[PDB]
Parts: structure tokens; C-alpha cells; sequence
RNA sequence: GCGGGGUGGAGCAGGGUAGCUCGUCGGGCUCAUAACCCGAAGGUCGUCGGUUCAAAUCCGGCCCCCGC
RNA sequence: CAGGGCUACACACGUGCUACAAUGGCGCAUACAAAGAGAAGCGACCUCGCGAGAGCAAGCGGACCUCAUAAAGUGCGUCGUAGUCCGGAUUGGAGUCUGCAACUCGACUCCAUGAAGUCGGAAUCGCUAGUAAUCGUGGAUCAGAAUGCCACGGUGAAUACGU
RNA sequence: CCGCAAGGUUAAAACUCAAAUGAAUUGACGGGGGCCCGCACAAGCGGUGGAGCAUGUGGUUUAAUUCGAUGCAACGCGAAG
RNA sequence: GGCCCCCUGGACGAAGACUGACGCUCAGGUGCGAAAGCGUGGGGAGCAAACAGGAUUAGAUACCCUGGUAGUCCACGCCGUA
RNA sequence: GGUAUG
């Protein structure tokens, strides 16, 4: 029933305090990302190089959440 | 005897010591420069530098953000400075280039 | 042009009689990491000989190489 | 369902076993255990084989029969400090047995081979007495396949001022 | 306003937070103090770490090297084959 | 915070005698006010910010060591805070 | 006896 997201792909370049990530996707925008609330509970870590699978909005597309890493 | 005097004036001959700043992947341009202002300062003062970044747990799967850092340095104490060393495997967790007074 | 020196990867000690520092790898210690601790691998020592009982050593050549 | 893998091997670590010898190895002779298992099982004596084993075949559902000579010990002989008459890894050849089947991947025997190892850096483990150490013995799993595990005796220490 | 100066004195607001704070209670912790115990140390005796081999694990490899156990309290552990 | 002298403020007790509410508090005001600090001139043994050298360390702009300037002392003025 | 850091 809610809305859908665009998930894509893309490099964490710099990480920045309190779970937060520029990552430059796929497309090559810079989106300032924040850590999924299940990778936050599950301890899966982040790092500059990570690849990771950002969940973007229309209504932002400055914004994403990262659900997954590779 | 008072001859020790001798080594006391031979003694005012000099000395290097090798001085280790050690980086860390992801440090930021604050530290950097108060880093870098360190080096100035051990190199014109006559003496060496042990630079040494010391990858931790998984960064040691993106140690080319390390070597960015080195190379960094390197270009930016370019005028004060000659490059013993450099590393290109990631022995341990380290590399450990070593500069010298120009 | 004139010199210095070429010594484990690193650079530096060292008339015969090759270490030391840091790499390099592994181990120990710790709940863990750095620190700390131990072990091993790395040279034949610029090269070429002469010459010395001795060749890093002595003496020269040469390769030099940068300083200049 | 068959075949393969769990047995891979530049390498790093945990727990073991066997050593480096002479307080020992080898030869010969000769003392002293405990505990346990057994029916498609334990299998004697006897015959054969260098031996692993094979054949024949009693007995025993066991304080009866069988596994089943304890070994270290003691005595005498030899070796004489050597990489050895130490060590027994590895490899070749030849076998035995279990199992439809031992190529990958068994155990054991025979002949040959005879590696590293000469008491182990930093560091680190166990133990206060029938203990540690050392010496054999048995059992469970199990067709076969222990240096592991679980149990059993033999010989048998040292040291503890102290916190 | 005061001061040579350093600064002092008088003294807000936007904004942002849902706390900040006091005393005491129970723990835990201290390179605080005090009293004890255990092969914890010390005293010993024998080991491990070196060697070869057995075995488990990591890793790496592989078509697959089945899964599980991971400081003490995984690693001759589930697996007594 | 040695001792001594000179000058000087307060407190307290004993008995009285005396004055007769003359009291209490106090915005503003005025003065006093550790140490550091400031100005001017002296002084300077010891100590010691800064600083210099020696160590330590991953680094050591520290703690530690050897030195050491302002200052600490005096006069007068300022500062007016703990 | 004193090193830091999660
Ligand atoms: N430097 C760095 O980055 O790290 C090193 C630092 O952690 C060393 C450590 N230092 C200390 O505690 C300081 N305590 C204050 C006096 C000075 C110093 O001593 C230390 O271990 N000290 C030792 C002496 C030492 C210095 N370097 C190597 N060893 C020491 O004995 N410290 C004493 C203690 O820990 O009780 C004590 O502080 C002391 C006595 N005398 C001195 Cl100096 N220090
Ligand atoms: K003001
Ligand atoms: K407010
Ligand atoms: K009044
Ligand atoms: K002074
Ligand atoms: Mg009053
Ligand atoms: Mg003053
Ligand atoms: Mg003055
Ligand atoms: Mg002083
Ligand atoms: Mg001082
Ligand atoms: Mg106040």
C-alpha cells in the first residue's frame, strides 16, 4: 500500500558522524546517506570503498538509506 | 680523566632520529595538518620520519584509501623532503614509507 | 670538473674476524588492538683483479653514482 | 542410485604420540597384577606358516572356558658415547586379515630402506601422595579400523619458607 | 560606567534541548584501604613451545572438500570410531 | 608569626558614676580588599611562568632532569578579582 | 607495581 523506492547501487566516499555516508551511486549523484535501522541492529559496519545498495526516494534524491553492503 | 671533555666537544658533533607519525586511513584535514606541521618541523630539525598508516579490521580491504594518504604526503612535503621508502604490499596492517631532510 | 660512498628490502656500522635500525614473516602477551617480547629469513659486503697469510678490509682500474 | 568428497596442502595454531639414549638399546633366561569382555561372540590345545595369520577343533552365556606371556623388574651377556647395535620417519618389494569392495582411503606382517632428531627461543602447562613420573592391562564405539576417550593395576618420587 | 592596559562592573536575545540538577539507595568499578581462600604464586618434579609423526581447527584449495562448536567455558569438541 | 622600641585601632572583665532612645538596617555612595597583572624607579640570595637544552613517548608543545627571564622583594600609583 | 584504547 505505500509508495515504492529506487534501489541502487554505489561507492561510500566519505563517512560522516552518527551513521551517516556520502555515496556516489551508480548513476554518479552524491546522495548523503544513513545506515538502515536493521544493519544498525545487526552491527554491520560501514567503511569508505564499501559498496552499498541504497534505497532512494523521488521525493529526495539527495537522500537514501543503505540497506545493504557488499 | 677530564679528557671525557673531548667527547663532551666531539659529542657537539650531532645526531638523526627517525620520528614516527602514524596516520590512520580516514583522518581528516584538521589532524592532517597538525600531522603535516609535525613532519615540517622533525625534517628541518635534521632528523627522519617513519610515516606509517595502520589499517584495522576490514579497511584492510580498501587499503588503496591508504595509499592516497601517503601519496599525500609525499607530494605536499615535496620541497623539505626525499622518499627513502615507500610500501606497495600492506605488510601486517601497515606501510610504513620513510622520508628524509632534503 | 672535484669528491664521498656503493654492506640483508631499508639504509648505516664494520686491514682478516659482517652487524645495527626499520622493514619481512611467524610466534608470544591481551578480552582485543597498539605498545611490549622472542625467533627466523634476507647479504657476501659496487665491480675487477692484483696484492696481503686476509679482500668490506689493501691497492689500482672500472662501474659509477649523486654532492658539487 | 553409483562414483567422488568429508583423508585436499605454499601455510598458521590447539591436543597428543614417539624420540634424541648407557637410569639405555639388543639377546637369552626368569619373578610379581588389577580390572574387564564374550554367542552370527570369545575361541584353547594341536598342525602349518619367518611372521601377520591359516587349517582342524575343544570349552565357555563364564569365580569353571576363552580373550590372556603383564610390562617396567631381576640376572647374565653384548654394545662403549657414535647420529651409534640411539631414533624409526619415509620409500620400494613381498604378503596377511576384515569386508560385495581396502585406487582415491584400513589395520597388521615380512625383507629392504634408515629421515628429522644430540633434551628444544620468547613464552607457557600439569601435579601436594599411592599424587606426579613411568610401566604395562582392559573396555565402550566397532565387520575392519586408537597415539583419542573411558577404566585397571605395578613401580613410585621431589617439594611447600611463606602470601 | 570604570581602567594605561590586561580587563572589571551592569547585563539581554534569537536559537536549541526535554531535560539540566541536589541528596541519598543498591550494584559495579578504582593504578583506594583492610581481612581471607584455591597447585593462584612461591618450592619442586615432569612437560608444552624445537624434531618426526597422530589428531582437531583456521586458512587456502576444491565439483564437493557436509553441518555444528570459537577467550577463559571451540580446537583427540557433537563423532563411543 | 624572630626580638626590641615608637605611633596607633578594636575587644573583654570588675564594680560604680554619667547621658537619656542618641537605636537597628541601608538602594545609591564611599572606603578597604589574597595572588596574579600593569606603570615608574630601585633591588634581586633562593624560587621560577616564558624560554633553552636533556629525557620519556606513538607523539610529549607536558609530567621528570639541568639551566633560566619576567615575576616573587621595596617605594609610589593603578587594577578590584578568587 | 602503575599505558593507553574499546
Ligand atoms: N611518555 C609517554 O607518552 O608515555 C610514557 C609514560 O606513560 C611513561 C610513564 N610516565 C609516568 O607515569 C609519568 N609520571 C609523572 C612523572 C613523569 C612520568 O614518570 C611511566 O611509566 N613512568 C615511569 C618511568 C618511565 C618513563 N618512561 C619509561 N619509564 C615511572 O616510574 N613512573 C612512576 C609511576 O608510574 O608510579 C612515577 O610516575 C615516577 C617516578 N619517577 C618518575 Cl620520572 N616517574
Ligand atoms: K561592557
Ligand atoms: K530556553
Ligand atoms: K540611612
Ligand atoms: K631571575
Ligand atoms: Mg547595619
Ligand atoms: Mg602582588
Ligand atoms: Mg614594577
Ligand atoms: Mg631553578
Ligand atoms: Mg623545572
Ligand atoms: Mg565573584
Amino acid at each position: 500500500a505505500k509508495e515504492d523506492n529506487i534501489e541502487m547501487q554505489g561507492t561510500v566516499l566519505e563517512t560522516l558522524p552518527n551513521t551517516m555516508f556520502r555515496v556516489e551511486l551508480e548513476n554518479g549523484h552524491v546522495v548523503t546517506a544513513h545506515i538502515s535501522g536493521k544493519m544498525r541492529k545487526n552491527y554491520i559496519r560501514i567503511l569508505t570503498g564499501d559498496k552499498v545498495t541504497v534505497e532512494l526516494t523521488p521525493y529526495d534524491l539527495s537522500k537514501g538509506r543503505i540497506v545493504f553492503r557488499s | 680523566e677530564k679528557s671525557k671533555s673531548s667527547k663532551e666537544q666531539k659529542k657537539k658533533q650531532k645526531v638523526i632520529q627517525v620520528k614516527e607519525i602514524k596516520f590512520r586511513p580516514g583522518t581528516d584535514e584538521g589532524d592532517y595538518q597538525v600531522k603535516l606541521r609535525s613532519l615540517i618541523r622533525f625534517l628541518e630539525e635534521g632528523d627522519k620520519a617513519k610515516i606509517t598508516l595502520r589499517f584495522r579490521g576490514r579497511e584492510m580491504a580498501h587499503q588503496q584509501i591508504g595509499m592516497e594518504v601517503l601519496n599525500r604526503v609525499k607530494d605536499d612535503l615535496q620541497e623539505l623532503a626525499v622518499v627513502e621508502s615507500f610500501p606497495t604490499k600492506i605488510e601486517g596492517r601497515q606501510m610504513i614509507m620513510v622520508l628524509a631532510p632534503k
